[PDB]
RNA sequence: UGGAGAGUUUGAUCCUGGCUCAGGGUGAACGCUGGCGGCGUGCCUAAGACAUGCAAGUCGUGCGGGCCGCGGGGUUUUACUCCGUGGUCAGCGGCGGACGGGUGAGUAACGCGUGGGUGACCUACCCGGAAGAGGGGGACAACCCGGGGAAACUCGGGCUAAUCCCCCAUGUGGACCCGCCCCUUGGGGUGUGUCCAAAGGGCUUUGCCCGCUUCCGGAUGGGCCCGCGUCCCAUCAGCUAGUUGGUGGGGUAAUGGCCCACCAAGGCGACGACGGGUAGCCGGUCUGAGAGGAUGGCCGGCCACAGGGGCACUGAGACACGGGCCCCACUCCUACGGGAGGCAGCAGUUAGGAAUCUUCCGCAAUGGGCGCAAGCCUGACGGAGCGACGCCGCUUGGAGGAAGAAGCCCUUCGGGGUGUAAACUCCUGAACCCGGGACGAAACCCCCGACGAGGGGACUGACGGUACCGGGGUAAUAGCGCCGGCCAACUCCGUGCCAGCAGCCGCGGUAAUACGGAGGGCGCGAGCGUUACCCGGAUUCACUGGGCGUAAAGGG
RNA sequence: CCGAGGGUAGGGCCCGUGACUGGGGCGAAGUCGUAACAAGGUAGCUGUACCGGAAGGUGCGGCUGGA
RNA sequence: AGGGGCGUAGUUCAAUUGGUAGAACACCGGUCUCCAAAACCGGGUGUUGGGAGUUCGAGUCUCUCCGCCCCUGCCA
């Protein structure tokens, strides 16, 4: 089915991992359905994270399954928050 | 040397033998029964169409036939069955066809 | 890599008394002041009249040894002023200035750029607080360059220092001559820089 | 299914010299089906599968030095069967140049024969320290007294060359017989059947007598190249008996000597009679699959040492002696334009003799310090250690003195 | 924000015109030379043949057993060997093996590209809504006995469990025939008749979690169809029988000559049909002032293929790379009746060629499959290795240092050059030595709290003891091409239309800046040259932007 | 029935090759003559026809790019 | 690795009873010329594949070795 995961870019040795929403099915690196957010695990800038939550949501609410690693970053970013 | 993708082999045998019977029996069921409903039996005719009519909608519920496939025979046993009722034949027990 | 070799013999070849060891070039003996013909054999004879290439192909010999540049780096230099707006003419003289040995050059940490080079090399400067050890670094305005503690003590960063007293740096640099500092204020304009090189020249070698 | 290689014992490698028809390969499978019962380990051959090759097999005779691996529950052996005749002699000598001990082999009915002597002349100019004689043919016609005058010329022969001939050993007895009760015995231990016990009067005469030579693997390496073979998948193997230090998987080597620059690889495998070696030693006999590299690179000759120890040399000013006439040498003299077959380790490449300054003649006996320019650049270090022949027979023996380039 | 020309036909000139040079580009190869690092990148040929190992499994929270070791001894002991509960080997059953990885052979095609159509359709797993999950019956492996077989393994009889199959019931609903309404190619509401549902499993047990069944909505992924675009040859000009259309059937998820009978005679073509040749197509790549021209190798997308040729089975999906069946070639086994294989998956061999790599390390991360989960599988992948193949950064030193060693080379014998170059004096500190030492890894999971939001806690690093950092510390690689003009750079000697050079024009016939060497010089530098190929200059196929009286060119 | 493949027969296109044979391009200083360039010593050239060791000669018509 | 062939001036080739090696064309030298071509004079100019062997004396007969072609081998 449709997913959320990471789809990595950047050079060896410098992880530079996209947020996106995907088939399943597509390679990692391939082509996907859309783009929400990218995530450099090595944290250089206050810029390593961001992620639209509106778009995150619609994409949750309708059976985009996101990954173990995938969730940690879209919670992080807030996406369940309610109140 | 070999692989456990063999029991997906047998496995299948099986499900063929299956479904194929399944098949086969949906086939002379409905024959018969357009022979009986050209010959004007009208009665005996739809006795056997309306269980043919189930047999087939049972191979959909299994990996047989299935959904479109299956109404697909149907709409040609019974718009079939009708077509031969009429060579003078007023469908008696109206069993399956409604009129 | 950098050159490596006679040098005032460049300063001959192409006749501009070029400053290369910059200590003895301002000696009575820069060789320029005292054999100002082009090395070799032959070099004090006849000179026949140089096809418009020649001209240029020596105009752009001259600017390039006079930072003791590659080729490779010197044209791929060349080419991204090419690309940015603006005269590349100039451009290009404050990209070669902003280069990071040189402008240790251009704050007397060093007498002679060969030297700047070697110097920068092995530590001896530091950018903004960090040390750097890229000849080819570019320095960006409003930096810092400057001498690493482990070195002010020798007796190089000492004298070289003790020069800049009552000296005052090209117009574009700060200087600091107590604390071996020095900011890169302004990219350099050709103004600034009084080049015996005609960078128009430059640019027309480098089209056809 | 290979399995790993249990060095227990220590390895030692004895070849197998002697005339044609001798029974030279027979007492070999015969030495492999004998001590095969009294200890596992041993694999055996047979008179067929020792001579595979077509033709050795189909039409007879024994055409390359073979190579079999046969232990005692004291010490292991690795035996390289040399051919008989003489134009194969380029074989044996290869063959030769390598096993630390020579089981040579005369026959009761024939009697010492002229290959038998250079048989023993090259093992005398080769390196073959010890030698142990084995007359073979003896179950032939009662003679009560003359199987006795074999051991009293054969001995003669020896001691005329230099070799410890009334020390020799010479067992008796015959491999045929030997070998046919074993062929049909497998399982069997010694002290029970008539001449089973005859060929082990020759094992153990090995165990004793026969050294197991001053060894190290302190010094760089080396081994000289006997034979390479394509390994199917694997990739280019070349065998040898290795010279100084040692060799294990994922060592840099260089391939040095008769090409135009050396080639630097990296050893891929090693092994000992199809067994995975952990790490090869000195005077063990492995086989080298050689990173990369092509059939068409690696030649026999050529040596295998560390990187940067050792280089090839085409020039070479070395002192040298001449075998006499006597010696079965030189009857002559030659020329400062004589280009003789000098024969480094396993190979023989032809050089130059460019004589020295008022040496205008050189003839039997003799040794001056004459200079070489070898017409292929091989492996060459300091002392190094070749023989001089030409014609078809020695004629010297020297050592490099100095090098020039 | 963008446009440079030069050499060469003549005694000389202008024009025409071809050749050639200066720029840039490459999966390169070859020669000489070669120190370090990083990021890239590496069979262009035989879609040749390939030893070996490994690349797809996973669930006992679907089911029954085989085996090994513990709880209580069924009985009082071993007996009709029953349970409690984690390891093990297949079986049965589920989901995945259709994706991921490989290749470009074939293909001039709706294959691809682009924009649309489907009232002509399908979609496992995943979300959201509604309704259920009631009863019954049976088989087949596993295992035991017998028989055949060298082996790969197959046949007889006997039980056995399930989320396996089968049958009835309920029918929120759904399918099918005929009729009406609305709409308008098969879509939406509706009526009578007929037909179709399902499985339990684990617990912390009238409740949760996970499955199950049917139906609607949604996502994602697809099938089909249509407009337009997509190379050369016209010395390929006519082509076509399922051929074009119809009616009615079969087939499919679905339209359709897709397949078949029947009827008719059509359909197509100079706007290039038919045929032949070549070729995977695009995003993009290179070049160009641009318009153009050439190109399709890395990566991304689509297609096609999986020894060669065909076929169907299972399945949401394949007519299926590591599934099946047949034929062919080929290689291999045999106990001679039958068995075995297919690296265009990874690594690797060999053959071919001018030429293209490790039988590496690790699932730590990212992604995938199965699973409640722990976690197992993952040659995807993350890494390391080899090659100056490429781009980028770095070193071989820095400052002094003589009207100026020597050696070598010119010399109007007075002198000149190599040249501050060297030596030499200091100065620094590649290497090497010793020491610390990573980022990439927070969550699956546990805990307060509703396994909610939110908070706190714990494990996990192949690369690596590497990067990066600090202390001490040695001057420690240089080559290659070129110097007649174009084109930056000249002298001596040797040679004597010889030997030889040569991109074009040309050099060499006894004073050769053109051959060979030497000195000197120019260019570039861990590289420099050579060959090959594309664009440019070439307004030299001219749309931009040409021409045809005599230069090629007006048709009698 | 269809149907991969195999067989028998007859065609079509292509790559390679063949005794012999035709002309062509190219190659400092070999042989014959002398057609053209100046009425080039017979104005030249041209289509066609015949003839000749070779250039070429002749016929008929045409051209001027001859006086 | 084991068999079998082949190596004569510059180029094609002849002398093998064992006897310095010629024949043609090249080629070099000289005269004439700026230099060749022609002409005229004059010179075999060779590593008999290399090195040894036997021999009074080897192109030949032995042998070993180098390069090339041909066939057969060759899995640690
Ligand atoms: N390429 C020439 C073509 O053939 C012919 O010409 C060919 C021959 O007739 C002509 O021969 C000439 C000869 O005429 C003249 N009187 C003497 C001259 N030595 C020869 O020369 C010819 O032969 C010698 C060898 O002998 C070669 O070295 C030379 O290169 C070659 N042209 O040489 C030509 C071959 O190259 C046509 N006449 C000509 O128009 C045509 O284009
Ligand atoms: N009488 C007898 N004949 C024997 C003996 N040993 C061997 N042979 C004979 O010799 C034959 C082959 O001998 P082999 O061992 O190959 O001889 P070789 O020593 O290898 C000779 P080369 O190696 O040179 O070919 C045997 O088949 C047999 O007839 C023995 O002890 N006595
Ligand atoms: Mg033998
Ligand atoms: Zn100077």
């Amino acid at each position: 089915m449709v997913k959320i995961r990471l789809a990595r870019f950047g050079s060896k040795h410098n992880p530079h991992y996209r947020i996106v929403v995907t088939d399943a099915r597509r390679k990692r690196d391939g082509k996907y359905i859309e783009k929400i957010g990218y995530y450099d695990p090595r944290k250089t800038t206050p810029d390593w994270l961001k992620v639209d939550v509106e778009r995150a949501r619609y994409w949750l609410s309708v059976g985009a399954q996101p990954t173990d690693t995938a969730r940690r970053l879209l919670r992080q970013a807030g996406v369940f928050r309610q109140e | 040397r070999n692989l456990s993708a063999l029991k997906r082999h047998r496995q299948s045998l099986k499900r063929r033998l299956r479904n194929k019977a399944k098949k086969s029996a949906i086939k002379t069921l409905s024959k018969k029964a357009i022979q009986l409903a050209q010959e004007g039996k009208a009665e005996e005719a739809l006795k056997i169409m309306r269980k043919a009519e189930s047999l087939i909608d049972k191979a959909a519920k299994g990996s047989t036939l299935h959904k479109n496939a299956a109404a697909r025979r149907k709409s040609r046993l019974m718009r079939k069955v009708r077509q031969l009722l009429e060579a003078a034949g007023a469908p008696l027990i109206g069993g399956g066809l409604s009129a | 890599g950098r050159y490596i070799g006679p040098v005032c013999r460049l300063c001959r070849r192409e006749g501009v008394k070029l400053y290369l060891k910059g200590e003895r070039c301002y000696s009575p003996k820069c060789a320029m002041e005292r054999r100002p013909y082009p090395p070799g054999q032959h070099g004090q004879k006849r000179a026949r009249r140089p096809s418009d290439y020649a001209v240029r192909l020596r105009e752009k010999q001259k600017l390039r040894r006079i930072y003791g540049i590659s080729e490779r780096q010197f044209r791929n230099l060349f080419e991204e002023a090419s690309k940015k707006k603006g005269v590349t003419g100039s451009v290009f003289l404050g990209l070669l200035e902003s280069r990071l040995d040189n402008v240790v050059y251009r704050l007397g940490f060093a007498v002679s750029r060969r030297q700047a080079r070697q110097l920068v090399r092995h530590g001896h400067i530091t950018v903004n607080g960090r040390r750097v050890d890229l000849p080819s670094y570019r320095v960006r305005p409003g930096d810092e360059i400057a001498v690493a503690e482990k070195s002010r003590n020798l007796e190089l960063i000492r004298q070289n220092l003790e020069a800049m007293k009552g000296r005052k740096v090209g117009p574009w640099l700060s200087l600091d001559v107590e604390g071996m500092k020095g900011k890169f204020l302004r990219l350099p304009d050709r103004e600034d820089l009084a080049l015996p090189v005609n960078e128009q020249l430059v640019i027309e070698f480098y089209s056809r | 299914a290979k399995g790993e290689f249990i060095r227990t014992k220590p390895h030692v490698n004895v070849g197998t010299i002697g005339h044609v028809d001798h029974g030279k390969t027979t007492l070999t499978a015969a030495l492999t089906f004998v001590t095969a019962a009294e200890n596992p380990n041993v694999e055996v051959k047979d008179y067929g599968d020792i001579d595979k090759a077509p033709e050795e097999r189909a039409r007879g005779i024994t055409i390359n030095t073979a190579h079999v691996e046969y232990e005692t529950a004291k010490r292991h052996y690795s035996h390289v069967d040399c051919p008989g005749h003489a134009d194969y002699i380029k074989n044996m000598i290869t063959g030769a140049a390598q096993m630390d001990g020579a089981i040579l082999v005369v026959s009761a009915a024939d009697g010492p024969m002229p290959q038998t002597r250079e048989h023993i002349l090259l093992a005398r100019q080769v390196g073959v320290p010890y030698i142990v004689v084995f007359m073979n043919k003896v179950d032939m016609v009662d003679d009560p007294e003359l199987l006795d005058l074999v051991e009293m010329e054969v001995r003669d022969l020896l001691n005329q060359y230099e070799f410890p001939g009334d020390e020799v050993p010479v067992i008796r007895g015959s491999a045929l017989l030997a070998l046919e009760q074993m062929h049909r015995n497998p399982k069997t231990r010694r002290g029970e059947n008539e001449w089973v016990d005859k060929i082990w009067e020759l094992l153990d005469a090995i165990d004793e007598y026969i050294p197991t030579p001053v060894r190290d693997v302190d010094k760089p390496f080396l081994m000289p190249v006997e034979d390479v073979f394509t390994i199917t998948g694997r990739g280019t193997v070349a065998t040898g008996r290795i010279e100084r230090g040692k060799v294990k998987v994922g060592d840099e080597v260089e391939i040095v000597g008769l090409a135009p620059e050396t080639r630097k690889t990296v050893v891929t495998g090693v092994e000992m009679h199809r067994k995975t070696l952990q790490e090869g030693i000195a005077g063990d006999n492995v086989g080298v699959l050689l990173r990369g590299v092509s059939r068409e690179e690696v030649e026999r000759g050529q040596v295998l040492a560390k990187p940067g120890s050792i280089t090839p040399h085409t020039k070479f000013e070395a002192s040298v002696y001449v075998l006499k006439k006597e010696e079965g040498g030189r009857h002559t003299g030659f020329f400062s334009g004589y280009r003789p077959q000098f024969y480094f380790r396993t190979t023989d490449v032809t050089g130059v003799v460019q004589l020295p300054p008022g040496v205008e003649m050189v003839m039997p006996g003799d040794n001056v310090t004459f200079t070489v320019e070898l017409i292929k650049p091989v492996a060459l270090e300091e002392g190094l250690r070749f023989a001089i022949r030409e014609g078809g027979r020695t004629v010297g023996a020297g050592v490099v003195t100095k090098i020039l380039e």
